């Protein structure tokens, strides 16, 4: 489906509704029908929903790189002048919500509408037709939402123990519906280690043979140890699917959705992913992921590490000041000293960040970001290149957390611009190549 | 020849085509796009576009 | 669409008719031939 | 011969136009190519490589020699036939790796003698 | 198979439709011509072999007809 | 204000946009304090268009000069000398912020300096000649308006400058809660604000015009631009910030312009922000708003 | 905002259901956390904190003496009332140390309770379900342009 | 283990415009859902008490000035937004304002008809000078929520009428909190209701409950 | 004051245990406002009787096991947590289950005291190994909501006393969602979908009306303050 601005829908379908409201007696002749639509008299809206029903439309975003840059959807009348785009098709369209626009096209002939529903429909195109990897697979928010859902926290609230001597196990639940009643009260944590009896889900392979092997668990009851979230996660997958019981990185999510395409019809994958979306969002907001100057941490070893290589630099620079050193070698040496230190601060930085910090969780889960990126935010941005394409031996010791300096900043843009210029000519040439490949 | 002309070096192409007195069969899909024909790929291939559909006599009975 | 009939079969794009005319003006003789009967007239 | 459709996950359909799909599958990531689009274009356009690197003309052991500023590679064929010489190889290009080629190594008919880009016409 | 319930355009599922024709392309012309066939009747002449939905669009009808194996076709 | 002060390398008597290579687009070391490096278009005009820096000044011969304060014997004078790029390569430019000593002199053992490379170096207070007039010499007006500029990569900064000049005047026009220096002086120098050229007192204040009775005995009046359509369709409406009895001084601000409040540029509103992701609505750069 | 952070309005909610502070004060904008970290624009988070400072006012830090961080040094800046406007010239602005010291300050909403901690975070209540959001969320005032 | 001591709702006072309300006891995990259920309904459905359109003799539309007035007509409409009025209604009723000579106009200068009242006459409208004269009538209608200005092409109004956005919201700012009642814990929630002075926190919470009671059905 | 049109309450029956309910149309944003309060009233607010504590003969200082039965201690407790019986006592009553010999015990073998009635006799409890006996006491007291196993004082003096998590309310799972109507007579109005899975004690329709009444009178505390301001019916 897609959100279609009702004003836009009205004009697009104008000849269709003009007929419809002449069929119903709203208007006596075609001339009256045309004025009725132009002035937007309120009768037309109910009529529009009629003609638009199950009548598909093509959505395109420029530039169109692969055929997936055009897809058919089911139009839904929407208030406002914007277009509502399903969040799972951004990948294919490369659609930023920074203010991108998209074109709508109305297929007319029976054949054109058939091609839209069958060939180009959104839910029938999931995997990229290049690598076969899944595209509509969750990303960004939806990653961290599920990654949080499935993660396991040592010593969370309600953790199964299991009890000894005077008490029974204490981490057990009659059903999943019970662990919910326990979660809503402060008793249970979604990330807790508890074990539960499950009638309506399917155990894994190995534990399936040992438990049943008759056999199966269509309505049957069985017990495994998982986080309550991991249970709810597996309620999103098809009932016929085995119980995964992992914390879901992006790659782990790619593994599964890749697997659903091999073992299941497309409609199943279409709906499974829709459920991953709804869940991932709900838990991305409940995830407690934000950013603050506080949540940006800096390693304390950075100072000593910094001055450790400052001496090695001024000493190797002292060897060049002595006259014996080869000028190209001293500068070259400063690259290797500083380039190396950049890793130690990276090693030191990674070591400092608690695993639940909001900044690192984003990168860990594979939702978005890099470590190289989080190395310039805190710690050091590192060495930068001159416009000549060489490496300026002067490092940027500050990080964008502490702020750069007048000269640190003037140097960065030296290179940072040359990169933004490249991105300009990289699309001009890449498109010139694609046009030759196509021809 | 009109596929080559639309691609690049249009003048070079048209001049060599007019001297060689070139005849274009209009088989390729770019040619069919230009003239508005059905590209010979996907649903435009002969085997698909010539499909004939009728309801089964069994189906017409049930009406 | 206004009569709810089937959408008809498409015709020749006007831009293509224009191209033939522009090639003729270069002294390029461009004939559209059928299987036969040889030359078809755009009109 | 074409095999599975990456989209469907099954044998390609008989209508599929796989040229265009190939063209797009190749060009789309080109935006992400930063040893890059120039090298790719160099390949698809079949131009002689930026720095040409020689390929073995025949099978045999290799005699290496270092001139001033140059390299000389001679292949003694297992025939053993006419020796095959590669005259001036700028030391800037170094050599390919098995490690790095050394005097006495055997070489098969297609092997690349130096780090670089083999002339596709030559291969 | 339990895929839950398809909404609108996604019904009937492609997979169950693709077993009724050689390819996705064949499926297009299959349903497409049947639709042009139905619309004529409302003015070839035959069908709606299935029970029409309320306002149902002919193309949507022809897809249901194909799902129930109510028509056969011959590729060219 | 930035349209004037723009300098571009295109046009008749100069190179075409297509031919010129990336060597002219790159920032040169001599752009310091003359042409802002952080501000240019994102399109394929990058580096061909730029804005003149804050303290930069044009020479009668057409060369840009930047203000400097000359240092002698580790002491920075009050002498301010405008130097071209040629005479800047001649000397050693001390860093704008180097610790100041009492009546003033070098405090820090050594001085931050720029050479004729321009190649940066660390030498003691001994060898310096001139020093920078202040930070943000290199920066332009819009760039100088980004709070915490030093914390943002030049990529996002450029976008930030470009988008300030992209804003539109609001009916209310509230000024920035956390600002920088320039907001005050960028609005008056723009000319879209009403300034009094003589000290005096206000005789009348109407939505239509404002009259002031000078101490000079002269009478100055200013007609207010009201709902004037701008080039691209924004609104130029002005509002008086003064009252009848008010005393006023030469160069003060009598009335606000379209984007200004109380004399400083207001390009937007101060809003209460929450950085949580919310139910997949603000996603992939989207934003959600209070119906308020 | 002034930092290069841009986006379309994707939704506008009734003031009833919005993240709202303990006061019952709804937030005006909700910005996604994910776009921030990778873009190196983090200045937008600073001014989000300062924005809260400048809006709510603050005090020292004195007596007895002035704390270590203020020594380098805010001058006459030790106290500003609520709603006062701030200026941080680009290349000498406020500094990270000075932010934290200010981040704790000052009540009230009206009642003496404080709505933001020294981390620049607060507990928002979902205006939809009525229950709080499990973790402390960053709130503040940001300058955004149309 | 049924514990029934039927819920107790006791009032309070904090200021005149707002008052705290407290309800105890309640089963564990309630006040949040129950508090927000009132807050959502308070911030929306309390009726008003708002001004629809306005007519100013001199001006035919919103974008001009008035002679001698310091504020342009649009910056005056903005000011009149802050009017907090209340009306017995029903049906529309016009107010009237006329002021001459220098001074400052405020809501006190608005003469309400019989059956309506202005609850913050202290409010600044426009500042007039010796030449300033302001003659404006205002139409007060009754409703709830926020209704955007109804354009007179949709209504039957003529070229003179200036439609304005209308906020009917007696309530100003609302919050809540809960405290359990250790094992046996119950829940007691306090809600903090503030109003604009068009109604008392008591009458509004009564409105909410009355509006909230009628809704639950089965 | 208020008149509006028009809400209606309909129900789709998924199973004798389960039902779906939908209200249309609401006024935005009333979906989020009430719906979360309904999930609570049904879950925590409805009176029902459940097992509180249990003690088995032969289990005192043993950690987990029961010679003569394939079900262990834990498996039987959660086996018993599913027992649904409506008790009229208002005070804790002790039923008794005593069985021996090879066989499978069910909720029908337990002899309820007068006033407590078991609603799921076919319920499986334990499998008795050849030549074995099982003795268990069950404490059943009325309540509401979900009260985790209480050790208060704590389990204390009683040896072999096992407190158990008590599901007091009939409804074991509930969830809600929000969707929008309509054809633009009402544009973007809220529709509330509530999903109720119920224990055999009461039907979904019974648990809904129970929530309706407990919630309605609940808000009477506020309406009593004035009753002046009102809304549509
Ligand atoms: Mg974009």
């Amino acid at each position: 489906q897609c959100g279609l601005p009702k004003l836009m829908a009205l004009e697009l379908f104008k000849p269709f509704v003009m007929k419809r409201l002449v069929d119903l007696n709203h208007a006596q002749n075609i001339k009256s029908a045309k004025r009725m639509v132009e002035r937007q008299r309120p009768q037309v809206w109910d009529v529009l929903e009629e003609v638009i029903a199950e009548h598909p439309v093509l959505l395109n975003r420029a530039p169109t790189l692969h055929r997936l840059g055009i897809q058919a959807f089911e139009p839904q009348l929407v208030e406002g002048k914007a277009i509502q785009l399903h969040p799972l098709v951004c990948e294919a369209f490369n659609a930023d919500f920074d203010g991108d626009q998209m074109a709508v096209h109305l297929p007319l002939s029976a054949e054109a509408q058939a091609e839209a529903r069958i060939l180009m429909l959104s839910s029938n195109n999931i995997l990229s037709p290049a690598s076969g990897k899944p595209l509509a697979m969750p990303r960004l928010d939806m990653v961290t939402g599920l990654y949080y859902l499935t993660t396991l926290v040592e010593g969370a609230t309600g953790e199964y123990q299991a009890a000894t001597k005077d008490a029974p196990e204490q981490g057990v639940y009659s059903s999943p519906a019970e662990a919910i009643m326990a979660m809503d009260r402060g008793a249970l944590s979604v990330r807790a280690k508890i074990k539960v009896r499950l009638t309506e889900l399917r155990p894994p392979t190995d534990l399936e043979a040992q438990l049943f092997e008759n056999g199966w668990k269509p309505g049957d009851a069985w017990t495994a140890e998982t986080t309550l979230g991991r249970v709810m996660f597996n309620e999103l997958l098809p009932k016929s699917y085995p119980f995964v019981n992992e914390q879901m990185h992006k790659k782990v999510q790619a593994r599964i959705i890749n697997d659903l395409a091999e073992r299941f019809p497309m409609i199943v994958v279409a709906q499974t992913v829709d459920k991953l979306k709804d869940a991932g969002f709900y838990w991305a907001t409940r995830s407690g992921v934000t950013v603050s100057m506080a949540d940006v941490l800096v390693p304390p070893q950075k100072q000593e590490i910094l001055e450790r290589h400052e001496a090695e630099a001024d000493a190797i620079e002292r060897k060049y000041q002595r006259g014996a050193l080869n000028h190209t070698e001293r500068n070259e040496s400063l690259v290797k000293i500083w380039q190396d230190a950049t890793e130690e601060v990276g090693k030191a930085l990674e070591e400092f960040y608690p695993a639940d910090n909001p900044i690192i969780t984003i990168v860990k889960s594979g939702a978005t970001g890099n470590l190289t990126q989080t190395r310039t935010l805190a710690g050091m941005k590192g060495l930068v290149t001159n416009p000549k394409g060489e490496f300026i031996p002067r490092p940027i010791k500050s990080s964008f957390r502490e702020g750069l300096t007048v000269l640190e900043y003037f140097i960065n843009t030296h290179g940072a611009r040359k990169g933004l210029a490249d991105t300009a000519l990289r699309t001009a040439d890449s498109g010139y190549l694609t046009r030759r490949l196509v021809d | 020849w009109l596929s080559a002309a639309s691609f690049q070096e249009t003048t070079r192409v048209l001049t060599d085509a007019a001297i060689n007195c070139r005849s274009d069969k209009l088989n390729g899909l770019k040619e069919n796009v230009i003239i508005g024909k059905l590209i010979p790929a996907g649903t435009g291939i002969s085997r698909y576009r010539n499909i004939q559909v009728q309801p089964t006599e069994e189906a017409r009975a049930a009406a | 669409i206004v009569k709810g009939e089937n959408i008809p079969e498409p015709g020749i794009p006007e831009s293509f008719k224009v191209l033939l005319k522009e090639l003729q003006s270069l002294c390029l003789n461009v004939e559209v031939l059928s299987s036969d009967g040889a030359a078809i007239e755009m009109r | 011969c074409y095999g599975r459709s990456m989209a469907t996950g099954k044998l390609v359909d008989i209508g599929e136009a796989v040229g265009i799909v190939a063209a797009q599958s190749i060009g789309e990531p080109g935006t992400q190519l930063t040893g890059g689009l120039p090298r790719v274009q160099e390949l698809f356009e079949a131009r002689v490589p930026r720095n040409k690197a020689p390929i073995a003309d025949v099978a045999g052991r290799v005699r290496l020699e270092e001139s001033d500023k140059f390299f000389k590679i001679t292949i003694v064929p297992d025939d053993g036939g006419e020796e095959v010489v590669y005259d001036k190889l700028s030391k800037r290009q170094r050599l390919r790796v098995i490690g790095v080629l050394s005097d006495g190594d055997h070489v098969e008919v297609g092997d690349q003698l130096m780090e670089g880009a083999a002339d596709p016409h030559e291969v | 198979s339990a895929y839950d319930t398809p909404l609108g355009i996604t019904n009937p599922p492609i997979d169950e439709l693709l077993s009724r024709a050689s390819s996705k392309y064949a499926l297009v012309i299959y349903a497409a011509k049947r639709a042009r066939q139905i619309n004529d009747y409302y003015n070839e002449y035959v069908g709606p072999l299935v029970e029409p939905g309320l306002q149902e669009k002919p193309l949507s009808i022809a897809l249901r007809e194909i799902h129930g194996d109510l028509l056969e076709h011959t590729e060219g | 204000l930035t349209h004037k002060r723009r300098l571009s390398a295109l046009g008749p008597g100069g190179l075409s946009r297509e031919r010129a290579g990336l060597e002219v687009r790159d920032v040169h070391p001599s752009h310091y304090g003359r042409m802002c490096p952080i501000e240019t278009p994102e399109g394929p005009n990058i580096g061909l268009i730029g804005s003149l820096s804050v303290y930069a000044r044009v020479n009668p011969f057409g060369f840009i000069e930047t203000p400097y304060r000359k240092v002698e014997n580790g002491v920075v004078t009050d002498q301010i000398d405008y130097l071209t790029a040629d005479e800047e390569d001649r000397h050693v430019v001390a860093q704008a912020n180097s610790p100041t000593d009492e009546n003033g002199r070098f405090t820090e053992d050594r001085v931050m300096v720029r050479k004729k490379g321009g190649e940066v170096e660390f030498v003691s207070a001994d060898q310096v000649d001139y020093m920078d007039v202040s930070p943000r010499q290199m920066v332009s007006v819009a760039t100088a308006m980004i709070p915490f500029l030093e914390h943002d990569d030049a990529n996002r900064a450029l976008m930030g400058a470009n988008m300030q000049r992209q804003a539109v005047p609001l009916v209310r026009s509230e000024a920035p809660l956390v600002g920088t220096g320039m907001e005050l002086r960028a609005a008056i120098d723009a000319g879209d604000v009403v300034v009094a050229d003589k000290t005096g007192v206000i005789e009348e204040v109407s939505a239509d015009y404002i009259t002031v009775m000078a101490d000079d005995g002269t009478r100055q009046s200013y007609r207010l631009r009201k709902f004037a359509r701008s080039n691209h369709g924004t609104c130029a409406n002005q509002r008086p910030i003064v009252d009848a009895g008010q005393r006023v001084e030469a160069g003060q601000v009598i009335a606000d312009g379209p984007c200004t409040q109380n004399g400083e540029m207001a390009l937007g509103k101060n809003l209460l922000v929450a950085i949580m992701p919310w139910e997949g609505h603000n996603y992939e750069d989207a934003i959600i708003l209070s119906n308020r | 905002g002034r930092h290069g952070n841009k986006g379309v309005i994707g939704k506008i909610l009734p003031v009833e259901d919005m993240p709202f502070l303990p006061d019952g004060t709804p937030v005006d904008i909700i910005l996604n956390t994910h776009g921030v970290p990778r873009r190196m624009n983090i200045g937008q988070i600073l001014e989000t904190h300062l924005g809260w400072v400048a809006k709510a006012g603050w005090n020292i830090d004195v007596a007895a003496g002035v704390p270590d961080w203020a020594s380098k040094l805010p001058e006459e800046l030790y106290s500003a009332p609520a709603d006062s406007t701030v200026a941080t010239p680009v290349f000498d602005g406020a500094q990270e140390g000075e932010l934290a010291g200010l981040l704790g300050s000052t009540l009230p909403n009206r009642d003496g309770e404080v709505m933001v901690d020294a981390d620049g975070k607060s507990t928002l209540f979902d205006g939809r379900s009525g229950e709080p959001f499990p973790y402390p969320v960053t709130v503040g005032y940001m300058y955004i342009l149309k | 283990m049924l514990i029934s001591q039927r819920p107790t709702l006791s009032e309070e006072t904090v200021a005149e415009n707002r008052s705290r309300f407290v309800i105890e006891p309640l089963e564990p995990g309630f006040g949040y859902t129950l508090g927000n259920s009132l807050r959502r309904t308070l911030l929306s459905s309390i009726p008003g008490a708002a001004v629809t359109s306005i007519r100013i003799d001199g001006v035919l539309h919103e974008f001009t000035t008035v002679p001698g007035v310091k504020e342009d007509v649009t910056d005056i409409i903005l000011n009149l937004k802050g009017l907090v009025v209340s009306s017995d209604d029903d049906e529309p009723v016009t107010m009237y304002l006329r002021k001459q000579g220098p001074g400052v106009v405020t809501a006190g200068d608005i003469v309400p008809p019989a059956g309506v009242t202005v609850h913050n006459p202290d409010m600044h409208i426009a500042t007039l000078n010796d030449k300033g004269k302001l003659e404006v009538e205002l139409v007060v209608e009754r409703g709830r929520g926020y209704v955007p200005a109804v354009q007179n092409k949709a209504s039957g109004a003529e070229i003179g009428r200036i439609p304005v956005d209308s906020i009917y919201s007696p309530v100003l700012k609302v919050t809540y909190k809960v405290e359990a009642t250790q094992r046996t814990d119950f829940d007691k929630l306090i809600i903090d209701v503030e109003t604009k002075n068009s109604i008392s926190p008591r009458d509004a919470l009564a409105s909410a409950g009355g509006t909230l009671v009628e809704l639950f059905g089965l």
